[PDB]
């Protein structure tokens, strides 16, 4: 599964800020060594406090969760 | 009361404030209209 999906979210002052990289890997059970660097993508004015988060999944998936 | 419950600025706030007079656009007694009088902590800005 070489698509890695790389992003980080952060609320700033009323703001989202999106950061992801699309890289080919190919260690799926654990994150591979090296170094990269993500790219800012989306700025979204919103102005909504989160505090809580929920991945949206199609139904008729393993991922990683880290904190900044 | 406005300042922290209703509207809440950030305090480095750079931008305008402008209010319009509307006593025959909007007074009736008009019920519809009201504000934030309690609240338990401070709003964030843009909240």
């Amino acid at each position: 599964f070489k698509n890695l999906r790389e992003f980080v979210f952060k609320n700033i002052d009323g703001y989202f800020k999106i950061y992801s990289k699309h890289t080919p890997i190919n260690l799926v059970r654990d994150l591979p060594q090296g170094f990269s660097a993500l790219e800012p993508l989306v700025d979204l004015p919103i102005g909504i406090n989160i505090t809580r988060f929920q991945t949206l999944l199609a139904l008729h998936a393993a991922y990683y969760v880290g904190y900044l | 009361k406005i300042a922290d419950y209703n509207y809440k600025l950030p305090d480095d706030f750079t931008g305008c404030v402008i209010a319009w007079n509307s006593n025959n656009l909007d007074s009736k007694g008009n019920y519809n209209y009201l504000y934030r009088l309690f609240r338990k902590s401070n709003l964030k800005p843009f909240e």
